């Protein structure tokens, strides 16, 4: 049972911390030593930086590093450039009960010019292939859908404000939003079909589809090819989650099998409990292998 | 006929009306002087028919001074001022019929050859003969527009009289705007509601029609007057006799005629109807006309004006001046400062000041002669005693004539500040009309003479065209596609020989900030710029606060115009300002709903780039990243994902080859964008289809469109279907000649053309009223294989050599009439408005709007230049805050409005110490120097804690970062990574707040120097 304080414990000391992002030599010539989405827009931004943005920058680092959400259910994960600042990489851990459970999502996050009078741009990059269209607002490519990003659907106040909202905010949003045990029911029109066995059907295909591809690339690809910004943090999260991985995986395979017991729906069931078991194996070889880091 | 290449900006402010009435002006203007000609270039730049120009003195060596015509020949020759100037000045304007008259005026002088004239002007007249005039011109019928104005030294003089009644057609120039209405009562009076996002924007006592309501049908066609109830409601009358209202309807403006009553002259100097230009200080109009007064009483008995320094002169008309105010209704209090400064510069002659009342003149005739806009009642007094103001008491010597081409400016400044002047370096950044003027003032005022400093820098990248002849009047037909600046700076030299200048055909911007760096700048002394955007003024501005060097600006819209003033240490700056970001037409409403004509005619400019321009460009940027179409058939053979290779071949597939295949391309076009989209879209939303809520779906502004048949005997399908097929071809680089556009060729090639049917798609309507661009829909299977096949069918055609795969790109041509661009956006606009029941716009309307182009006309800019020029030599004398006037005008009320600069802010940081915008820290370092030896250096310098610093976009040091207590030790010269190319670095610093967590606050720049 102390195993969650020791995760808080241990772990708050790698939330909030910086690793290098550019590469130039002494001429400026833009490179980057990582995979990140938004190469290009570094080199083609504007360099008469607003001092506003910078200390906002600044401050939200400050707030972050004081007070970023940390259990082993739900956590955020702060990386930034060591040098410069608009360039930015979040890792968000999926909470319990959820077709995300205990998985772990890379962002790319960038700031304009004009920050923070609009809204950072954020794309989720652990879409594995960007093939994965893992939320009604996480499509395939990794676009993030959120009201207060102003690529969602919503009242203006629930969208951006340059003065009150803060990144954390837009953080706790993710984290509550899109990481659920309902996703499926989050694009408009499904929530209409819950109450009803069509409904729940689907979503029970969908969220199996979410489970296996979550233990596909959250998971196995997070551990056997991570990203150098989070490596050791992902191994060390992944080894104090290895006991309650298997028990999930367990429980995921007895419950898409129930699933599976539909004619239609659950032969699609069961090419997601296939799938899900190939990579139980190759994960329980991975937590076989995996020492304490 | 209008000549619209010429006209085509001055007709978007005045209107067809306004110039077919100046085709039959005659137009009578008398006396020389500096004013007298500014008057008259303006008339003629306008377009006046016939005008009549009138002098009976001969050219002075003091004349030279005040006029940019004549010559040191005309002197010697003593020839008369009207007919030395009327050489020069039918140059201007081949269509005006410019005539002269040298004909003496006194008392019995008969004035009935006056009567063929619609406005009279007279300047340097005595009033006695002024009255008489006036006298006769109001006694005819129609009476004559009176119109006199004066300028002595540092004062000037403006009055019109119309009549007993003069009538106003156009109150204002503004459209006649139109209001969704949401709701409206039943009740008496009618509570009209509209849709309350936007305010009612409307005032008590307007005139309105209102249009397609539903529920109380009768109000269609109703006409009302109204009266505002709120921001958001109004009431027209009683509409409870009315049917109750279900829906729909918008409120329409009506522009309504007026009358305004003019009194006669001698009447008006009692009583005087003054036009006030400083609430501040509305008295001193009233003060200006006493003074005025008085000074020609003085005239009037010596028969000469009041000489300077002259002590007895200035107890005379401060004498004069008393009497007088005693007579008026009022008595006001006799300014005895206005009465001196007025004896002291009595016979100066203050150029800037005659331009700019020679503008204001201008268009008061111009209103007098067509009733556009309401007109000035009646007098307007301007000053520039603001300059004398500052100089305390100076002495007569300074102001004594010496013989010089300044002497006139001299008895208004002194010599002392005419050196400053010659002594001046300006650098001027863009030259339009408002360059010309201002470098024609400059020459007038002898500003960069001097051997040793004195230079003048102006810079332009555009060439001279038709259009800019009308208003840049330096230039002349056979100077067309000539560089501004060199040409400009060429005609200069003609007025002024005495002038060092320099040219350049540069635009200014960063990347050309190598030429014009801060050694640029540190030469210079201020900066004017006349610019037409947004973002080259925050350039411009950020160049000049780094670089802490005046800077002055003025904008001009029409009628309306202002003036900016910034001055180191004292003002704000252009980057203070933050007027709110321009409207966005939502995609939805622009794609799918558009309720406007603006929206049809934005979504007709926007067809023809992407048609025409874009996509052309596309093609040949994809048919150069890829050569072969074998080539690009292997690759998707293997599963490439080539961008937009389906849509290339799609394009390819449908490429014409000869002229008819061109015209049915423009029919099928025309097909999908007129009767299929909008079909597609009633499919998805048919009339009576209902929103959640049971509401009207197609209810305002949601205007339900309707699919159109072609027909060629249609002028508007002939026009699109001619420009259509004309563009096409010249993209598909298919030749044809001009009988091909004949409507007989046109339908012989219909009757082969045949139409496909429409068919019902499942295309999601994105409805969203805030709906942004949305990314592309992915390429189903249907799309790469039918590229295969249409890439292979292309390859046994043989349509594959560079000539099938490259197309011309077309630039959106906007004034010349042969490119058929305006053609085609209006013909495709006004059948898309056609389509949601809009009203149809012309040629010229559409023109405007689809090129932004600004309505503007010489007058106002020569009426703001002026301030603008007067206020350059308020920053060249070094006066304080209080001398420095912000100014705004729209001559179309008209008013004028003078106001102080904004104040800087002084930018309170901690503990009482501040910063201004105008500062800049500085630290001197060397090798072994560090970031904690910079800290504390700061610390010790400017008595404040640096808690975080940053170079540009990127971070030094900040002390939440693990590790970074070391980067303090670091040394400048290693962690800075400096370049060569400064012996400096520039950087952000913030401190701490006294309340903890609040984010640090912001100090001024901070300059790092790597040396001592
Ligand atoms: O690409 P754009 O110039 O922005 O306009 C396109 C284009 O219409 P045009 O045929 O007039 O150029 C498309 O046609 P193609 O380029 O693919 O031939 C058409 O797509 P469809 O062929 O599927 O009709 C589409 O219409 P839609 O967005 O309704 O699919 C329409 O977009 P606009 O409505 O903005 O003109
Ligand atoms: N950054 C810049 N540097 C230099 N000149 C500039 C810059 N931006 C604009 N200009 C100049 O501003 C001038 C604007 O002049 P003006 O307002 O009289 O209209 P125009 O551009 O000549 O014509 P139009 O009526 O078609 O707009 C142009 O001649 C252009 O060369």
């Amino acid at each position: 049972k102390s195993l969650e304080e020791k995760y808080v414990a241990v772990m708050k000391k790698l939330q909030f911390d910086t690793f290098e992002m550019v590469s130039e030599d002494e001429d400026g010539k833009l490179g980057f030593k990582v995979n990140y989405h938004y190469m290009s827009q570094v080199k083609n931004a504007n360099d008469a930086n607003s001092a506003a943005r910078a200390r906002r920058l600044a401050q939200e680092a400050v707030t972050l590093s004081t007070s970023l959400p940390l259990s082993s259910s739900s956590s955020v994960f702060v990386r930034c450039d060591e040098e410069r600042l608009d360039i930015m990489k979040v890792l968000i851990t999926g909470p319990a009960d959820t077709p995300y459970a205990n998985g772990c999502f890379e962002f790319d996050v960038y700031f304009p010019q004009d920050y923070p009078s609009s809204p950072p741009l954020v794309n989720l990059e652990t879409t594995g292939g960007h093939s994965v269209r893992f939320n009604p607002n996480l499509y395939n490519d990794g676009k993030v859908c959120l009201s207060i990003l102003n690529t969602w659907h919503g009242r203006p106040e629930e969208k951006w404000n340059p003065q009150t909202s803060s990144f954390l905010q837009v953080l706790v949003s993710v984290q509550s939003l899109i990481l659920v045990a309902e996703p499926y029911f989050n694009e408009p029109g499904y929530e209409r079909s819950r109450g009803t066995p069509s409904g729940t059907q689907s979503s029970r295909e969908y969220d199996g589809n979410i489970r296996q591809a979550t233990v596909k690339w959250a998971m196995l690809e997070q551990i056997r090819n991570p990203s150098p910004c989070f490596k050791e943090v992902i191994h060390k999260h992944f080894y104090l989650k290895r006991v309650e991985i298997m028990a999930q995986c367990e429980e995921w395979i007895a419950d898409i099998q129930q699933y599976s017991s539909d004619k239609r729906v659950g032969r699609t069931m069961s090419h997601h409990a296939a799938a899900l078991k190939r990579h139980t194996a190759q994960l329980r070889e991975e937590l076989l292998k995996l020492p304490c880091p | 006929e209008i000549d619209d290449a010429l006209y085509s900006r001055q007709r978007y402010v005045l209107g067809d009306t306004a110039m077919q009435k100046m085709a039959k002006s005659h137009v009578f203007l008398s006396g020389m002087g500096g004013l007298g000609l500014e008057i008259a270039k303006n008339l003629v730049l306008a377009g006046i028919k016939a005008v009549t120009i009138h002098d009976t003195e001969k050219c002075q060596a003091w004349d030279l001074g005040t006029n940019f015509f004549l010559s040191e020949d005309d002197v010697v020759n003593k020839r008369n001022r009207a007919e030395a100037v009327l050489k020069h000045i039918a140059e201007l304007n081949p269509y005006v019929h410019v005539t002269s008259s040298s004909v003496p005026f006194n008392e019995t002088t008969d004035l009935s050859f006056l009567d063929k004239y619609q406005c009279v002007v007279l300047t340097e007249m005595k009033l006695p003969l002024q009255k008489k005039i006036n006298d006769f011109c109001r006694s005819q019928c129609p009476p004559i527009k009176f119109i006199s104005a004066d300028v002595h030294g540092i004062w000037s003089r403006l009055f019109c009289d119309f009549g007993d009644e003069f009538e106003v057609l156009d109150t204002t120039g503004e459209e006649p705007k139109e209001i969704f209405i949401s709701n409206i009562t039943q009740a008496n009076p009618g509570i009209v509601t509209c849709l309350e996002n936007h305010p009612h924007k409307l005032e008590t006592g307007q005139f309105l029609t209102f249009r397609e309501i539903n529920g109380m049908t009768g109000l269609n066609g109703s006409i009302q007057q109204i009266t505002v109830i709120s921001p958001f409601s109004f009431s027209i009358g009683d509409t409870t006799e009315l049917e109750p209202y279900l829906h729909g309807g918008i409120a329409v403006q009506v522009k309504t005629p007026k009358t305004v009553f003019f009194e006669s002259l001698e009447r008006q100097l009692k009583h005087p109807k003054c036009l006030i230009v400083d609430f501040s200080n509305p008295e001193a109009p009233l003060e200006i006309h006493t003074a005025m007064l008085a000074l020609d009483q003085f005239q009037e008995k010596y028969s000469r004006k009041p000489n300077v320094g002259c002590q007895q002169d200035s107890e005379e008309l401060l004498k004069l001046a008393t009497s007088i105010s005693e007579t008026l209704e009022e008595k006001p209090d006799v300014n005895a400062d206005i009465v001196h400064w007025l004896s002291w510069t009595a016979q100066g002659f203050l150029s800037p000041l005659a331009a700019a009342v020679g503008g204001v003149a201008s268009q008061e005739v111009l209103k007098a002669v067509t009733g556009k806009f309401s007109p000035l009642c009646q007098w307007l007094y301007l000053e520039a005693a603001d300059i004398v103001e500052s100089l305390g008491k100076p002495e007569c010597e300074e102001f004594l004539p010496r013989g010089d081409r300044y002497d006139a400016l001299r008895a208004c400044i002194g010599d002392t500040l005419c050196q400053k002047l010659q002594n001046l370096n300006i650098f001027l950044v863009g030259c339009g009309a408002i360059g010309c003027e201002m470098l024609k003032n400059f020459a007038l005022l002898g500003v960069g003479t001097s051997k040793e400093k004195g230079m003048i820098t102006v810079t332009d990248p555009d060439l001279i065209e038709k259009s800019n002849l009308n208003r840049q009047f330096l230039f002349r037909p056979h100077h067309i596609q000539k560089p501004k600046s060199y040409t400009a700076a060429d005609a200069t030299l003609k007025i002024n020989s005495q002038i060092k200048i320099d040219a350049h055909l540069n635009k200014v911007c960063p990347t050309t900030e190598t030429i014009y760096n801060d050694e640029f700048y540190t030469k210079q002394d201020v900066i004017i710029t006349a610019l037409d955007n947004v973002e080259a003024r925050r350039y411009v501005d950020s160049r000049c606060l780094a670089n802490l060097r005046p800077l002055l600006d003025s904008g001009t819209m029409g009628t309306k115009g202002h003036t900016e003033v910034i001055v180191p240490h004292l003002t704000e700056s252009y980057n203070s300002h933050r007027d709110p970001p321009e409207e966005e037409i939502p995609f939805s409403t622009l794609k799918s709903f558009p309720a406007a004509i603006e929206h049809t005619i934005q979504w007709a400019r926007d067809k023809f780039e992407s048609s025409f321009s874009h996509k052309p460009s596309l093609f040949n940027k994809f048919w150069q990243t890829y050569s072969s179409a074998e080539e690009v058939l292997q690759k998707i053979q293997s599963g490439h994902s080539l961008e937009g290779c389906f849509q290339v071949i799609k394009l390819l597939s449908r490429r014409p080859r000869n002229w008819s295949q061109c015209v049915e391309l423009a029919r099928l076009k025309f097909e999908k964008y007129f009767n299929h989209k909008a079909l597609q879209l009633l499919h998805c939303f048919p009339l009576d289809i209902r929103l959640k809520d049971g509401s009207l779906f197609w209810q305002s502004p949601k205007r339900p469109p309707s699919p159109i048949k072609f027909d060629l005997n249609e002028p508007l399908h002939l026009s699109f279907l001619q420009n259509a097929a004309k563009l096409y071809a010249t993209v598909y680089c298919i030749p044809f000649a001009e009988e091909d556009l004949s409507a007989d060729a046109l339908l012989n090639i219909l009757s082969e053309v045949k139409i496909q049917e429409f068919k019902p798609s499942n295309k999601v309507v994105q409805t969203d009223e805030t709906a942004r661009k949305p990314d592309h829909v992915p390429i189903s299977s249907e799309d790469e294989r039918n590229a295969i096949f249409q890439l292979e069918k292309a390859i046994l055609s043989n349509e594959a050599t560079k000539s099938d795969l490259q197309m011309a790109v077309l630039s959106f041509e906007k004034d010349d009439d042969h490119n058929g661009h305006i053609d085609f956006i209006t013909a495709a606009s006004n059948l898309r408005a056609k389509m949601y029941s809009i009203e149809p716009a012309d040629r010229f309307k559409t023109k405007r709007i689809a090129g932004k182009i600004i309505p503007a006309i010489a007058t106002t800019t020569a009426t703001v230049s002026g301030l603008v020029a007067l206020e350059m030599i308020k920053v060249t004398g070094g006066y304080p805050f209080e001398a420095y006037k912000n100014c705004f005008l729209n001559l179309a009320i008209p008013i004028v409005v003078f106001t102080e600069t904004t104040e800087v802010r002084k930018t309170k940081i901690r503990n009482g110490i501040s910063f201004t915008i105008w500062d800049r820290w500085t630290v001197h370092g060397k090798e072994d120097f560090t970031l904690l030896d910079f800290i504390n250096a700061v610390k010790e310098k400017y008595g404040i804690e640096p808690t975080m610093v940053v170079q540009g976009v990127k971070m030094l040091y900040v002390p939440v970062m693990p590790g970074h207590a070391k980067r303090l030790k670091l040394t400048m010269h290693k962690l800075v990574k400096p370049t060569t190319e400064k012996k400096y670095v520039d950087l952000t610093v913030s401190f701490a707040p006294d309340i903890d967590g609040d984010e640090d606050l912001p100090g001024p720049p901070v300059r790092y120097y790597f040396s001592h």
